[PDB]
């Protein structure tokens, strides 16, 4: 099962990020959907995009 | 609660697919859709929505959906689908492209309104009206979240 709990957890956490627009959020979920083994890397990189777009 | 993304906690049946991925697979599936179809998120993410179909599903109707998808337009149909345990239900379905600012399609939203029967006449027009409005609201909401 590619979409184990860890993948699902990371996925939920990407969507919680406050500074991403809807496209950016959708893109990371989509990449995660396509390449589940990169979930942790995706969350970490999403956080960097978040931190780089302050309000 | 469960592990749904915040978008997937909106209280309507829908899924969202990415046509940029091979075979246009589900990337979001609402908790309500999961309750309806009896599938868990784990077992349908990354999969084409066609798993909902079965023996009695009218293949011409399904073709109507695929035609719409290929042309990146909306469509509304009534088709028979199946739960995980194989229980029949009528699905008043609406598809609509999710576009960005410049009007380019980015994703597809699909909304299901489940029923024990094929709705006709006034009850079907009322049905069509409603799920179109729901699909519009879901689109609008996703862009806020
Ligand atoms: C966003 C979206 C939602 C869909 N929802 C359903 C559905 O609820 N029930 C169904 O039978 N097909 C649904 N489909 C249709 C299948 O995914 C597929 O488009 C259809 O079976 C035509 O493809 P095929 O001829 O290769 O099987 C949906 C498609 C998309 C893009
Ligand atoms: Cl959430
Ligand atoms: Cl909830
Ligand atoms: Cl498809």
């Amino acid at each position: 099962n590619k979409f184990n709990k860890e993948v699902l957890v990371a996925r939920q956490e990407i969507y919680w990020l406050p500074n991403l627009n809807w496209e950016q959020k959708f893109a990371f979920i989509s990449s995660l959907t396509n390449d589940p083994s990169q979930s942790a890397n995706l969350l970490a990189e999403a956080k960097k995009l978040n931190g780089a777009q302050p309000p | 609660g469960s592990l749904a993304t915040t978008l997937e906690r909106i209280e309507k049946n829908f899924v969202i697919t990415d046509p940029r991925l091979p075979d246009n697979p589900i990337i979001f599936a609402s908790d309500s859709f999961l309750q309806l179809t009896e599938y868990s998120r784990e077992e349908i993410l990354g999969r084409n929505a066609r798993f909902l179909q079965g023996p009695e599903t009218d293949r011409a109707t399904v073709r109507k959906i695929r035609d719409a998808i290929d042309n990146q337009t909306e469509v509304t149909v009534q088709l028979i689908n199946y739960t995980k345990s194989g229980k029949k239900f009528w699905n008043l379905f609406h598809l609509q492209p999710m576009r960005d600012q410049k009007g380019d399609v980015q994703y597809f939203i699909g909304v299901q309104l489940d029923g024990t029967e094929h709705v006709r006449d006034a009850a079907e027009r009322e049905g069509v009206m409603l799920i179109k409005k729901t699909a519009e609201n879901i689109d609008e909401a996703a862009k806020e979240l």
